[PDB]
């Protein structure tokens, strides 16, 4: 039976605004009461708005008090929330959620929020070279460092797709305002560097691909 | 107003019982906060648990269970599954707001533990070139997926510069996490010894360089 999609989200810049959506399904969105959760990068949760039944009563907290606004049309079974005055603190997964009498139950899959003033920035790629030859054995993991780059995703590939045999790309970081990130892989210890290890690093913002051959 | 605490990270094993609870800085937890508990399963999908301190939602189990314990919200899940291995966050009612504590971390053993293979990268002679010089220490294979990452320049306690990952569920429920100490280019030339521990289960590793 239900289904909560909200959207509306994308790249916008400090001070800017933004009217995010969400809509119901298979339920009779009037009665149910209803708000607004953000998921920080940090990874905490953190309500937003909150709306009642016939939009009657509206509450935030003091720190979207004044710049979010919370609404919702019946007739169209959604959910609106109205963002002004942006500020990079508000970057985060935006999600709704009914409640059921009083039970927060079904949420939407979210609807990703950045307000960055970067720019489109490609990155710089950098081998990650084993160092001295202390091998361990059978194994050894090489890797790429992509930094400075604005915005995400990037997809990092090595030896153009012929090597998935154990790759590891972790969570960005955001180092003052660009994103870096590593890839990481393991090729038996003899394959290397007597065959090539390259690593291919596309960032399509900015339609780039960057080709990061490991050497010792 | 508003201090929601939660236990950081509970382990237990398949067949087990688990009580979590919820803790408000307010003073004592009642039946006017709604206790609600959300499930963050893997990749950001959330689901009402329970709500209002003890309704358990449609489709929700019978081990998830609400309770009030010593002015304290609680979670029991007994008999705890694999597929219980998530995120538990609590929110509570502040009469017009909602307060959410930071959620735990919930393993549920599935498979054999297993630690670290800390790896860890001096920074190319192409990244020095531009007057910087990142290390990364790259931590892949733990299950539980809870780590503890120090570095340390010339056997000093590194306090900065040094940011970590939180870890990421590998393909084989297995996770992962990075670690980034970063330096100007003259610091690397100048100390001598860089070390990356990884603290998993009492077991530290160690990997240095020169
Ligand atoms: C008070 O009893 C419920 O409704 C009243 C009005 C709430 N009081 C306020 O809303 C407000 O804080 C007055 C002072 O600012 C209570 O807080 C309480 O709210 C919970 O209980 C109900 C069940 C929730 N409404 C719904 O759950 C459903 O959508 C039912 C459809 O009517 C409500 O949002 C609270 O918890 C979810």
């Amino acid at each position: 039976e239900v289904q909560l999609e909200e959207s509306g989200g994308g790249l916008v810049t400090p001070g800017g605004s933004l009217r995010l959506s969400c809509a119901a399904s298979g339920y009779v969105f009037s009665t149910y009461d209803m708000s607004w959760v953000r998921q920080t990068p940090e990874k905490r949760l953190e309500w937003v708005a909150f709306i009642s039944s016939g939009g009657g009563r509206t509450s935030y907290p003091d720190t979207v008090k004044g710049r979010f606004t919370i609404s919702r049309d019946d007739a169209k079974n959604t959910l609106y929330l109205q963002m002004s005055s942006l500020q990079s603190e508000d970057t985060a997964m935006y999600y709704c959620t009914r409640h059921f009498y009083a039970v927060l139950d079904y949420w939407g899959r979210g609807t990703t929020l950045t307000v960055s003033s970067a720019k489109t920035t490609p990155p710089s790629v950098y081998p990650l070279a084993p160092g001295s030859a202390a091998q361990t054995n059978s194994m050894v993991t090489l890797g790429c460092l992509v930094k400075g780059y604005f915005p995400e995703p990037v997809t990092v590939t090595w030896n153009s797709g012929s090597l998935s045999s154990g790759v590891h790309t972790f969570p960005a970081v955001l180092q003052s305002d660009l994103y870096t990130l590593s890839s990481s892989v393991t090729v038996p210890s003899s394959t290397w560097p007597s065959e090539t290890v390259t690593c291919n690093v596309a960032h399509p913002a900015s339609s780039t691909k960057v080709d990061k051959k490991i050497v010792p | 107003q508003a201090v929601v605490t939660q236990e950081s990270a509970l382990t237990t094993s398949p067949g087990e019982t688990v009580t979590l609870t919820c803790r408000s800085s307010t003073g004592t937890v009642t039946t006017s906060n709604y206790a609600n508990w959300v499930q963050e399963k893997p990749d950001h999908l959330f689901t009402g648990l329970i709500g209002a301190t003890n309704n358990r939602a449609a489709g929700v189990p019978v081990r998830f269970s609400g309770s009030l314990i010593g002015g304290k919200a609680a979670l029991t899940i007994t008999g705890a599954q694999t597929e219980d291995e998530a995120i538990y966050f609590c929110a509570l009612w502040y009469s017009g707001h909602w307060v959410f504590g930071g959620g735990t971390k919930l393993t549920v053993l599935g498979q054999p533990k297993s630690s670290p293979s800390v790896t860890l990268f001096p920074p190319s002679s192409e990244e020095l070139e531009t007057n910087k010089a990142t290390l990364v220490c790259t931590i892949t294979d733990f299950y539980p997926g809870v780590v503890t990452v120090d570095w340390k320049v010339d056997g000093t306690p590194v306090t900065q510069g040094m940011e970590t990952t939180q870890p990421s569920k590998q393909s084989n429920n297995k996770y992962m996490a990075s670690s980034y100490l970063t330096l100007t280019a003259r610091a690397w030339e100048r100390h001598s010894s860089y070390s990356c521990q990884v603290t998993h289960e009492g077991h530290t590793v160690e990997k240095s360089l020169s």
